Order: C-alpha cells, then structure tokens, then sequence
C-alpha cells in the first residue's frame, strides 16, 4: 500500500542516519534523527510513525529515556529528558565493535518489507513509546493564658539556646576536621580558624557565635580538642586519629541527656 | 588507508569514468556532456557533480568522499582531464588542470559545531563573508583567503559571533564578496602554527577549511526548502477576501490599537521591486519608516518584534552606534598586516532590515554618511588608498523622541524633530504618535494589558474583527512572496495622480518626484501582499490613501483641517 | 612511584566497593558513551570510605592524577577522565601562593573573558624523516591522524568585589578547562572552579575541572515558619531594617518592596517584561538620602554603590578596549551589568551628564544594553534594580516654583521610575526633639539603643525562600485593578 510504502522509505531514511550518527561514535537523539529524515525527504516526522515502525519491526532499535545528552550552546536544561535510540546488531565473532555496513542495511530493508508483505497478507497501530520518568471573658481567658505562658517562659532563656547550639555541634565539627585537615597545622588560631569555617559553613553566622560554640565544644569534649591560652590568644588543637562516627555518637547522646 | 591500495584506486577511477560517461537523467539526457560542452565554450577550469545523484548511483563513492577527501578529489581530478582530453584534446591549450566541484552535500553543519571529530572531513557550512585578501600567486596558482563569521539571524543573542579562515584556490577565487551571505562544502583540516604554541603554551592548531565549493546563500535554497503544504496554505489564504486584514491584525498582538503603525511597518516589511531603468539610474524598491513618538507609546516593543520576525535583523542603538561601527572600515590585519574591509552593521543588513533606536541622538558628521547608503542602497569606501563598492539593500526603520518630550501639534513636523531636511526627505512613511486622555481608550488599554498579563504567566504557560495569524505561518507567507511576486503596473490611471500632484504642490507650496516614487512601490508592496502578478487599482487607492494620511499627520493644526476637507473625496 | 600504584589500586577499591547499590556503576556504563568522557567523583564519598586515601589525592593530585585516569580505564574496560566536586574548604584568589602548588583546590571568582575552543595534542604519533620510524605516545611538555587531541578553553577570571580589600586592584588568573568542562562557563558569570594551581613558564595558571555557580535545618525552617505567620511581619520588618532611621516610614516600606521584587514575565512574541522596581529618593539636603543606600549595601550582598559625576557613560554599561596580546578588541564590563540580579545605588544623580543618562536609558526599560562600536557587536543582560538619590535644583524646594520647575531631569527618566519620592523639611520642635534624642542616643548608647524584632541573616534567609514563590493574579484583584486604574488615570509626572 501506499501508506506502507511510505512507511518502508522513511524506516531506510531512519535506518541511514542512525547508521551514520552510529558509525561516528554519536549519541542518536530524536530530534537529529528527525531533522535529517525531514531534509531527505521532504515530509513531517513524528513519534507515531516511530511507534509504527516498533510495532512492525521492534527487533530493529532499542528506545531509551537518557537525561545529559550534551546538546552544545543550545540552552536546554539538564532536567530535560532526551529519547535516545540504539541500533540492535548481531556480534560478530571477529570482536570488533559491529557497525551498520551496507549489506546490514540492506538486510534490514528486506526484512522490513517481508513484515509489510506478511502484514498485507493477513493502519498500523503505533507501539508505546517509553515515556519520560462575651468579648471580655474570651479576652480575659486569653490574658490568663498569656500570663501562664509568661510564667512557664520565666525560666531561663540560655537553657534552650544551648540545646539550639547542640543541634548545631555535630555538622560544625565535622568541617572544623577537615579544616585541620587542609591546614597541615596542629593547631590555629581562633581568628583564623573562624574564619575559615564561617567561609565554609552552610549557615551565615558571626564570629562571636563560632567562638561561643568552640568554647561549648572544648567544654563537652575536652579529650579530643583542647585549648591552649598563649600570651594575649587562646589557640585550638585537635586530635585527628580519633574516629568521628563515635564522637557523633557521644554528641548525640550528650544532646539526649540535656533534652 | 584502505583507498591508498593500487588496485582499488585504479579501479574506482575506471568506475568514476563509467559513471561520467554513462548516467543517464529522469529525461534521458547524458547531463555532464552538455555540462561539459558549456565549459568548454565558456573556457572554465572547473567541474560541478551533484553529490546526491552519485550517491544514488554508486553508494561506495558517497561513503567515500567525504572519508579521503582529498585523494579521492585528486583521482576524480585525473579522471575528468583525461575524460576531457579523449573529448575535446585541443582543450589541453587553454587549460593544464580541471578541478571537480561536489555540490549539495547533505550534512550542513554551523561553525559553532565544528570540532576535532570532523578534521581532514568534507563538511558543509554556512556564513557571511566579512573580510577577503587579494590575488596571491605561489610558486606551485590563484589564492585567497577570506574571512566568514556566523550569519547574525541565527546567532542568539548574548553570544558574540565567531569567525573562521577560508581558503580559495583558482576558480574560486574572487568567487565571492565581503557582506555576501554564502554556504561552503570544504574541507576541515589543522594547521601547525607555532606562535598559537608559545602564546597558549601548549600544542595549538589553526582549523581552517579549504572549500571545494562555493553557493552564495540567495533565498533560492530557502525557496527549496519549503514544504508543499506550506504553499498550498499560502495559496489558500492568498484567495481570501480579507487576507488584508487579518495580515495587519497578526502583527503585534500584544499591543493594543495604533492601526497606522502597523500598517506602515508592515508595508515596508514586504517590500517593494527595485528596478534599474536603463541601468543608468536605479529606482530603490525599499521603505524607509520614521517613528516620531511621545513616551510610553511602546516604540520599543515594536522594534523589537520587528526584529524577532525577520529571519535577518540586526538591532542597534542610537549612543552605541558611531558612523565606522554602522559601516565597513578598513583596518590593518594583526598577522598578515594588509588593508582589509570589516562590513559595518548596513551591510551586514543588506537584504535583510536595520532597526536605529533613539534616531534623534544621531551626532551630525555620523548622519552624513547615512545619506548615500538611503538614497543609492551602495556604500562607496575610499580610505587607505583602498577604494570599494558595497551593496546597501537594506530596510531602515528609525525611532525619534520630539524634542523636550512631547510632541507640539502647534509647530510643522521639522521643527518637532531635531533631524535635517534631507534625512526626513529620504524617508517614505513617517507616523507621529501622542497622548491623549480618553477615559474608554484608557479602559481598552487597561483592560487588555491585564489579560495580556494574566494569560502570559509563567504558571500559567481586535479593531478589524479578523483572527490573527500564526507566526510561523506568518512568516512563510512573507518568504514566498518576497521570493515569488513580481507585479506590472499596466493599469494606472495617469491623469488622476498626476492632477494628485498637481494638488499636492499647490497646497504643499501654499504651506517631489521621490513621493511619487514611495507611493509606486507602496502600491507594488501591496499588490505583493495579495500575491497578483498584476497591480490592481485598490493597491493604488489604499496607498494614496495611507501616504495622504502620513503626509496631512506632518502639518500644523490650522491647516490640517483644510486639507481633510480639501481631500475628503480620497480619505473616505 | 610506589604511593601511585597503592592510590590507583585504593581508587579501584572504592570504584568496585562504594554503595545498597553502587553509586558510580550507572556512570562508568555511561562513561561508554562517546559523548561522556569525564567520571565526576564526590569528595565526601571518598574521604568517608577512607582518609589516607583522601589526604593524599587532596596533596598529591598532579602526582596520582594520570594514575587515577588509568584506574578509570581499567575499571570501565572490566565491563577517560576524573572529576571532583564537593571540596569543603573555598579559598581567595589572593590567597593562591607557590606553598600551594599541586593541592586540589576550588577557587571562587568571575568570569570576564573567554577563548574559543582549540585542540590540544596529548599524546603524538611522530614520524622520523631520517628512517621512517614511527614514534608513539610521545607525552607533551606544554602524525595527525594516530595521535590524541583533547579539547581545550582558556578563562580568564577576576576576583569577586566582596573579597576585594579597599584600595587594592583585583587579580586576574587564566584557567584551563578539557573535555567536558569546555564551554561550561560564559563571561560574567561568577564560578567555583575545582583544580590545581600548575607552573607555566614563570607564571601562574590554574587546571580546572569542574564548575560551580527542604534540606534546611529543623530550627532555622521552623523559625522561618514561625515568623512567616506573624500578622505584623511587615511593620516588624520595615522597623528591623533600619533601626536607626527615624520617620519616613514610607521609604523603608519602598526600599523593601523593591527587595522582594516582582516576576518577570515573557510574551509569546518573545518580548520580556521587566519584573524589577526602579525607585528614586529626592529631597532638601540633611535628610536620610545616603544612609538608606549604604544600609541596602551592606545588608544585601549583591549591591553595588556608585557616585554620580564620577562615573562615566563607559564605566556605567561597559567600554570597547583593545587587548594587548590578542591585537583585537574585547569587552570590559560596567557597573550595570557587574550588578546583574541585584541592585545598583547611584549617587547625586543629578550631577551625572545628560550624555550618561541617555546610555542609562535602555538598561531602564528594555533591561539589556546593546553594543554596535568599532566592529563590535553585542547583546548583554542588565537585570539590575536601580536606587537613585538627589537633591532639588539649587538644593532647596523653592515654593514660589512650580513642581515641575523644581526638578531638573527629562521626561522620560520622570516616567521610568516606579516610585518617585520626594521629601522636604520642615522646623518643628516634636521633630526636632525626636530627631535629637535619636541621634545623641545613638552616640551614646550604640549597642543598648537598637532593638531589632528579627536577626538580619533570619531577614536574609527568609528573602531568599520567598523570592522564589511566582504568585497567581485573582480575577478580584483584576478587576479591583481595572477600576483602580481607571479612577488613578481619570486625574508632570504623567500616568
Ligand atoms: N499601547 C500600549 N499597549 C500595551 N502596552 C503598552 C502600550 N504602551 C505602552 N505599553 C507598555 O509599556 C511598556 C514600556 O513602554 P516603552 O516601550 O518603554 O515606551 P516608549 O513609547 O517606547 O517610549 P520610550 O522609548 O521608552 S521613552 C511596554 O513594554 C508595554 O508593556
Ligand atoms: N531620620 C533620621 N534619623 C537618624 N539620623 C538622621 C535622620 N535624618 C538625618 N539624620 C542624620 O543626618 C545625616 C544626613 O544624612 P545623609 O543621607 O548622609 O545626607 P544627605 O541628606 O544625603 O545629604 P547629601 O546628599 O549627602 S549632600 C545622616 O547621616 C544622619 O546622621
Ligand atoms: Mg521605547
Ligand atoms: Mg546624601
């Protein structure tokens, strides 16, 4: 038929660029494939005829969904899903790498063309595609809270601003590790150490507030980092042999006990 | 590796030579002996093979070429010389060497994409030439070398346009022109150059294709390109009434009302027929549009639609603009050190339009030079003992601001406009526009910007009554009858405009030839729009209509009135 | 080297080890792909799998890189380049000394120029003209066909303005980028790039190979939260940015505004409208016109502050200047464009030249400024909020003038600003004592005297998270719009 016809020699056209996008170690995407079928032959492309050409050969390719397809200075986003097609071709036995040659493509049409002929013999419904992946008592029972709240806040403020501050120990350390570890140093000032880690931390904090936790490290655990007052500076070391999944085990514990 | 074998190189030749003596076309015609029979009486020393009917004879040769290019062209080369000499063997006296064109290779690849994979490959590309050498002799032939940066209608924006070296040997040299837009099958090879080496401080090698064949990029390729459907839509909406109207109601959808404007940019966007009457003068077939408009008017946004449609658009603005960057200037090469030509923004624009922003800023001495480009579409550069020729068929529009901010309706249009008389004659449309306070106009303005916001949301992603047009479609109609129309202006009625002018002189004296001539090609234009070989006199009727209207907009109030009841016969 | 062989087999190890499923089996498959060359390595991963083997790549990386390469092959062939991300420490260009030379670093800077991409020879296959004698994998020192090309750009990067130290010039660095990293980066865009610092004859040039441009915290997400349903956020908010400021409370709430900003919205014929707000302050002299600059400067990192007549009309956008080793001309950068996605604050705006307000015009409205000079050609983005302060002609409001005949600027630069204030003083004695009480307070009592609701990083943060939110218009508020407009409009500076 007619549309069958059309069928075949758009399978050739698409048979011959992937066969040359392959032959070059190139990644065949669908829109190359597309846009070199529609400058041979003059006519639309589309996913339904692809899914046509699946349904009547699907030995012929296999279809992907593939993200970090490099699309050069395109401007598409990486979180665009690209649907990749790879030839299907016997190994040989020679152990080189198989390559569509002339005689495959061949073979391929003719197949395609007894599929067609056994088909007539018996439109063709296309294949799916892999898609991508009063007032004053309500005001005084509110008043009544309000003071019982003021009440129960009467404690101390500290005591939770240190708990705040244990949450935020453990993450801390860890880079302060790798801070002596970059250094080569076995100990640092606190000025610079600081510094560096506020540079490196997730969270924008000030300088007294990196003192005051590196004062409540050396306080909870003094075994593994002391502090050593030098004429005018207080100077930081740290023991680097020591396992850090165990001392983040004691500093949970620690946060536990002070909840 | 495999080719370089003696016997298959030989038999391949043979096979060539079977090829050129023996295809045969759809109408059974040996076409390469006529072809060569024109070349022989035209004396040539080249020889073009369509790439696509080998590839349909002899499938080994196509997976050939572009793999050994240059061995492979060597042999070809033999083979048509001495297909050549059994012919015609006198024709060894007016030439040694006959070198073999491919054309039509079906792999068209940009200068961005070119990388280390496509060296020592035939590749084909396309470009516009910006800078050429001369005729160098070598102790071997012909040589040049050119210049070519990326085409700026396809270039995105915020990138700047990359430029590559060509190489052009015999025949092709002097083949083409700085400013001419053209596509290249060549080779991809490397050359070693050890300043690159010290520079960069590693191993450099200068990519530079030697093309095989040259094709000045015409809009027959884009012709070629396109769909039969496209033309049949075409034809189909070329057969309705109001084709017109819902042409002018496609362009700017996002704006409300300001039916002149559109209009006008519109009329000048298709363009009229240049013509050469006797070749001793030349007649220019282009509008040149002048927007004068009070803020907040959205002459921006116009210009920049304008400048999205055209599938060639340069857009410049009025203090980044200096007379050498809208021109071609001659500037010593930092290598080679030779007087070379760098095309300015006009003559890249040549045949495609040039949008100026703030016109009025123009400084006096970079005005001057505008004038020849306007009125003769050449430019003419004499610097450096270097004296050239330029084409300049380009389609200007202008924007201005009246001077202190608002438009005077109280003062003639010169005295409005900080621009000279010569400058405002060389204009064909001009379109003032003001402000007004009109409560319903503010509602529609008011009303359709919030829907146009509403529907624009990322979250989210007319006056004549007619629906617009799609874009694409839009701009297919504008290609084919830019590339397919040519009317006859056999039937006008030259009593009625001649006493129009005759009137127009009177009561332009009681307040040119280049009018006439603007409202002859805006008729031409029009008849384009409605695809008729022939002008009809409704084409001449709505452009005199729509020049009266622009010329009536130019004058002071006292007497715009007289002249809307003087010419109340045309205008309604 | 001994400790090569031990860091290539340790980097087998962590290949064939690493997971319940094997992070990198996905991307050594992928790595078969012609396109995908370069295997990108987390430096947590390998520092948690084992420390020695970190240590030494981290100061030994040119020394075991090639080795590392060389376990990739044999650990793709069992079924090629490597990268790293994720460094934990970021250093200062200033802080690159030859102590550091072969440390796997990641350095913070902005792009300004760019190379175009050339082949580089790796390994060649030479052959001898004497005997015909076919030399392979000949390494380079810094046959086409047989030998190695790798694809190559150059960068040239200048240090970032927060870390720039008053009076001192920013340093430029070249930087080599291969493979994948090609083309990875644009001009003017600010980078972290993952690498060594290498010696060219001498000189300094840095090896990249990696680019850089829900998960909060409970406390910091819930405090967030917390203030986010605060019914008096807004007053909160405008009294904590400005602590100091007395009065003109209308000011602080405009300055916020333009902070949080609006959404930009593009149409379908492609044309972009402006999401921004552009706000101009003018008033009598002794008034708060500078301290509202100096405070959104120091409170938003991404200001850029500028005086008026200082400033040229090539500074402002940028200039067309000639490269002194490339014979060509290149682009150097302006103010503008340096404040892409932030906010610019101009000083005495009124002292500027009309010839530099006229190339202030397009970045305005149409938020790009375009380039058509000596051979030059070029589009560039200007998406910046623009803050000017200025004073009345003569310096005082004149009330025997009209309104229009008090401000000295051209009618379109009156319309293109969204909020135009303007603020003139007056003697009263409440004014008076409030004004003095403040000021002497605040001399006197610094740190005692300021009473702020919320922290400014908690303000920070909370900008952050909500500039990203796009609102929706409600038919509602469309046609409470309509007829707002409609009576705004029914009555200099034009609507
Ligand atoms: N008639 C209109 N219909 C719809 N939107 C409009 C209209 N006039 C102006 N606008 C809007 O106003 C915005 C700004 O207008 P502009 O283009 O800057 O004004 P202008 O008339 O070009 O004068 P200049 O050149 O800026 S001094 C445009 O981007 C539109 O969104
Ligand atoms: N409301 C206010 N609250 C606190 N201090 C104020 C207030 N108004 C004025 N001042 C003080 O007056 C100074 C003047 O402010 P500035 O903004 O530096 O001066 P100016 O009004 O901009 O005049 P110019 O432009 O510099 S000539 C401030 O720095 C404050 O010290
Ligand atoms: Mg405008
Ligand atoms: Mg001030």
């Amino acid at each position: 038929p007619y549309k069958y016809q059309v069928l075949a020699e758009m399978f050739r056209s698409m048979d011959t660029i992937v066969g040359m996008l392959h032959n070059r170690s190139e990644t065949p995407t669908f829109a190359k494939v597309q846009r070199g079928v529609q400058d041979m032959m003059r006519r639309r492309f589309e996913e339904c005829n692809v899914g046509q050409i699946k349904t009547v050969y699907p030995a012929s390719y296999r279809f992907r969904q593939e993200r970090s397809v490099p699309t050069f200075k395109d401007g598409t986003r990486r979180s665009d899903y690209q649907l990749t097609i790879e030839p299907l071709l016997e190994q040989e036995a020679d152990g080189a790498a198989p390559q569509l040659t002339a005689s495959r493509l061949l073979q391929r049409r003719q197949i395609f063309s007894q599929k067609l002929v056994e088909h007539v013999k018996e439109d063709i419904e296309p294949a799916a595609l892999p898609q991508p992946p009063s007032q004053d008592l309500l005001e005084r029972i509110r008043a009544k809270e309000a003071q019982k709240q003021l009440a129960q806040m009467t404690r101390c403020p500290e005591q939770e601003q240190r708990l705040q501050r244990l949450e935020r120990l453990p993450e801390l350390a860890r880079v302060l590790r790798s801070v002596f570890v970059s250094e080569r140093k076995p100990a640092l000032s606190m000025e610079v150490a600081c510094a560096r880690m506020v540079g490196s931390c997730c969270t924008i904090m000030s300088p007294g507030e990196m003192e005051k936790h590196l004062l409540l490290l050396s306080e909870l655990l003094p075994d593994w980092l002391s502090l050593h007052r030098i004429r005018t500076d207080t100077y930081v070391k740290l023991d680097k042999a020591a396992d850090l999944a165990h001392i983040t085990a004691r500093l949970a514990h620690q946060t536990r006990a002070e909840e | 590796e495999w080719v370089s074998m003696a016997g298959p190189r030989l038999e391949i030749h043979h096979r060539f030579k079977n090829f050129l003596r023996t295809h045969v076309d759809s109408h059974g015609h040996n076409v390469f002996k006529e072809r060569i029979s024109d070349m022989c009486k035209e004396n040539r020393e080249s020889l073009v093979v369509n790439y696509e009917d080998l590839a349909a004879r002899e499938h080994v040769l196509a997976y050939f070429l572009p793999e050994a290019p240059a061995e492979l062209l060597q042999i070809f080369d033999e083979a048509a010389l001495e297909v050549v000499l059994a012919m015609y063997p006198k024709y060894d006296r007016i030439t040694n060497h006959i070198h073999v064109r491919i054309s039509h290779l079906p792999l068209v690849e940009e200068l961005r994409s070119l990388r280390q994979l496509h060296l020592n490959q035939l590749i084909r590309t396309s470009g516009v030439v910006t800078s050429c050498t001369g005729v160098l002799p070598q102790l071997s032939q012909n040589y040049q070398r050119i210049r070519i940066q990326e085409s700026p209608g396809k270039v995105a924006a915020g990138r700047l346009p990359r430029s590559k070296d060509a190489i052009l040997l015999a025949d092709l040299v002097d083949s083409c022109k700085p400013g001419d837009e053209i596509e290249l099958t060549g080779i991809y090879h490397n050359n070693y150059d050890g300043s690159l080496n010290t520079a960069n401080g590693f191993p450099v090698f200068a990519t530079v294709i030697l093309a095989n064949h040259v094709a000045k990029k015409d809009n027959k390729v884009a012709v070629g390109e396109l769909t039969d459907e496209d033309v049949k839509m075409i034809t189909s909406l070329s057969k309705d009434q109001q084709i017109g109207e819902k042409i002018f109601a496609s362009i700017a959808p996002s704006i409300y009302g300001h039916e002149d404007i559109k209009r006008g940019l519109a009329l000048a966007l298709f363009g009229g027929e240049p013509k050469n009457p006797g070749g001793k003068h030349k007649v220019r077939g282009d509008i040149n549009v002048l927007l004068c408009g009070d803020p907040g008017t959205a002459k921006s946004q116009f210009l920049k639609y304008i400048e999205k449609v055209s599938s060639r658009a340069i857009f410049t603005t009025g203090q980044g603009a200096s007379a050498v960057g809208l021109t071609a200037y001659v500037q010593r090469h930092p290598v080679s050190r030779e007087w070379t030509l760098e095309a300015g923004a006009l003559v890249l624009a040549d045949r495609g339009v040039c949008l100026i922003d703030e016109f009025d800023k123009m400084n006096d001495q970079d005005r001057t030079s505008i004038h020849e480009a306007m009125e003769q579409q050449s430019i003419s550069i004499s610097k450096a003992g270097i004296v050239t020729s330029l084409q300049a068929r380009c389609t200007v529009i202008a924007a201005a601001n009246p001077i202190g901010g608002r438009y005077d309706p109280s003062l003639t249009f010169s005295e409005n406009v900080d621009l000279t008389e010569p400058i405002i004659s060389r204009f064909d449309i001009l379109c003032v526009v003001r402000d007004t306070v009109d409560p319903v106009q503010d509602e529609m303005l008011a009303r359709f910007v919030v829907g146009s916001h509403v529907r624009h949301h990322p979250s989210n992603k007319n006056t004549y009554g007619v629906e617009p047009l799609p874009q694409e479609v839009l701009k297919k109609y504008i290609i084919y009858a830019k590339e397919r129309v040519h009317p006859k202006l056999n039937q006008m009625d030259q009593d009625k405009v001649a006493k129009m002018y005759s009137d127009l002189r009177k009561e332009s004296m009681a307040t040119t030839v280049r009018h006439i001539e603007s409202m002859i090609r805006m008729a031409e234009a029009h008849a384009r729009i409605h695809l008729r070989d022939y002008v009809i006199e409704d084409d001449v009727n709505m452009a005199i209509r729509v020049m009266l209207e622009s010329f009536i907009d130019t004058q002071k109030f006292s007497v715009m009135r007289s002249m809307r009841k003087t010419f109340a016969r045309y205008l309604s | 080297d001994e400790v090569a062989e031990k860091c290539q087999k340790l980097f087998l190890d962590f290949l064939e080890e690493f997971q319940g499923e094997i992070k990198y089996l996905q991307l050594a498959e992928e790595l078969i792909r012609p396109e995908r060359n370069t295997l990108v390595v987390s430096f947590v991963d390998l520092e948690q799998f084992n420390q020695q083997l970190s240590t030494t790549i981290q100061e030994e990386f040119y020394r075991v890189y090639p080795y590392l390469c060389r376990a990739l092959k044999t650990f793709v062939k069992d079924r090629f380049y490597v990268a790293f991300q994720d460094l934990p420490t970021r250093h200062k260009i200033r802080e690159l000394t030859s102590s550091r030379i072969g440390l796997l670093t990641r350095i913070s800077g902005q792009v300004v120029r760019t190379h175009p991409v050339h082949p580089e020879l790796v390994s060649g296959t030479f052959l001898c003209l004497d005997c015909q004698t076919v030399i392979r994998d000949v390494e380079q020192q810094f046959d086409t066909n047989k030998s190695r090309f790798v694809d190559f750009q150059k960068v040239r990067i200048q240090e970032t303005q927060a870390e720039l130290p008053r009076g001192s010039i920013p340093r430029s660095l070249e930087v080599i980028l291969r493979a994948e990293a090609v083309e990875s980066a644009q001009a003017g865009d600010k980078c972290d790039f993952t690498g060594t610092l290498i010696v060219v004859p001498y000189r300094l040039v840095f090896l990249a190979c990696c680019v850089a441009p829900n998960q909060m915290t409970v406390k910091e997400w819930e405090k967030v939260f917390e203030m986010s349903q605060d019914k008096n956020l807004y007053h909160n908010l405008c009294t904590s940015l400005f602590p100091t400021i007395h009065g003109n409370d209308e000011v602080k709430r405009g300055v916020l505004l333009m902070l949080f900003g609006g959404v930009p919205k593009t149409t379908g014929e492609g044309t972009s409208l402006r999401g921004d707000i552009n706000v101009c302050i003018v008033g009598d002299p002794s008034t708060a016109k500078s301290q509202f600059l100096k405070h959104v400067e120091e409170f938003s990192p991404r200001a850029v502050y500028t005086s008026g007549k200082a400033s040229s009309a090539a500074g402002l956008t940028a200039a067309v200047v000639r490269d002194e080793e490339s014979h060509e001309f290149v682009i150097e950068a302006g103010a503008l464009m340096l404040a892409d996605n932030g906010v610019c604050c101009i000083d005495e705006f009124d002292k500027m030249d009309v010839r530099d307000q006229v190339a202030i015009h397009e970045a305005m409205e149409q938020q790009t400024i375009s380039i058509t000079k000596a051979g030059v050609k070029a589009t560039l983005n200007a998406r910046t909020s623009i803050l000017a302060a200025a004073n009345p002609i003569s310096g005082h409001y004149d009330r025997s003038k009209s309104l229009k005949q008090n401000i000295n600027l051209s009618a379109p630069i009156m319309s293109r600003f969204d909020l135009f204030f303007i603020l003139v003083d007056e003697c009263n004695e409440v004014t008076d004592y409030a004004i003095a009480r403040r000021i002497v307070d605040l001399h006197s009592r610094i740190e005692e005297s300021i009473d702020r609701v919320y922290s400014l990083d908690d303000i920070r943060r909370y900008l952050l998270f909500a500039r990203q939110f796009k609102p929706k218009i409600s038919k509602e508020s469309e046609d409470f719009i309509v007829e707002q407009y409609k009576h705004l409009r029914q009555r200099s500076w034009r609507i």
